[PDB]
Order: structure tokens, then C-alpha cells, then sequence
């Protein structure tokens, strides 16, 4: 919400805002991750099934 | 429209269990006796399907092959050496 | 220090 006024001379104004996030990751790195997971997989086998 | 769908089958292996010893001596002439044997293949019993390989003379003073094949080829196998 | 990686499985 952004308003201002002017009344004068004088003039006021205010900006406020609130802002909101939830993220979820899928993980990467070295370990026991998605996708070095992932990429770990021989050419013959189906990864979907 | 994906593309890499599995398409593997699942084969059941035979489990084929032995008795008596593995190597067994006679005397020229004491005839051999089959010691027998145990055959599963998917909880089915298949010991009927056993094929023993060689054979062993009790006047000449060996060797068997005893084996159980799936239903795709894969085998369970144990060895019987008898002397004379 | 400086991190360290590790080899893999085969």
C-alpha cells in the first residue's frame, strides 16, 4: 500500500509492504542427493520404471 | 509421450539342495546308490527335473554333474565325485 | 580448511 498527500507546504507520504516465500529444494551435492543420484545410473537402465 | 519404460522380466531361480557327501569311495563292484537330492523352483518342487551328468563304473577303478534349470535357463548346479 | 570431496563406487 503506497500512498501520499499534500496539504501544504506540507506534503506525507508511506509506502508498506509485506512479503511472503516458501521454497522447497531438491537437494544437491556429493552425498545421497537427486541428482548425483540421478546421474549415477547406467545407460541401459530405466530410470522411470 | 516418454519413451524408456522398464522392460524387464522376473525370473524365479531354482533352489536345489544336496544330500550325503560330496565325494563317496566304494570297493569294485559295491553298485553306486543315488544319495538323492532336493530341487525348488518357485516353491514348486522340481526334483524330477535333476539331470545327473557322467556316470560312475564300479568295475573300472568319477565324477557327477547334478543340475536344476529354471524356466529361462538359469541353473543351480553341485558336484558328486565318487571314487572306486 | 578447504572442503573436501570424495570418490565414488565401482
Amino acid at each position: 500500500a503506497r500512498g501520499s498527500h499534500k496539504a501544504g507546504a506540507l506534503t506525507f507520504s508511506s509506502s508498506l509492504n509485506y512479503a511472503y516465500q516458501k521454497n522447497n529444494f531438491a537437494t544437491t551435492g556429493q552425498g545421497l542427493s537427486m541428482l548425483n543420484s540421478l546421474y549415477q545410473t547406467p545407460r541401459d537402465i530405466s530410470i522411470i520404471g | 509421450d516418454k519413451s524408456t519404460d522398464d522392460t524387464s522380466k522376473v525370473t524365479y531361480f531354482v533352489t536345489l539342495e544336496r544330500e550325503g557327501d560330496e565325494k563317496i569311495v566304494l570297493e569294485k563292484g559295491q553298485p553306486f546308490v543315488e544319495p538323492g537330492y532336493y530341487a525348488e523352483m518357485n516353491g514348486e518342487d522340481i526334483t524330477e527335473s535333476v539331470q545327473i551328468k557322467g556316470s560312475v563304473d564300479v568295475n573300472t577303478p568319477y565324477n557327477l554333474v547334478y543340475a536344476a534349470y529354471n524356466e529361462d535357463g538359469f541353473a543351480k548346479t553341485f558336484t558328486r565325485t565318487v571314487y572306486v | 580448511g578447504g572442503g573436501g570431496g570424495g570418490g565414488g563406487g565401482g
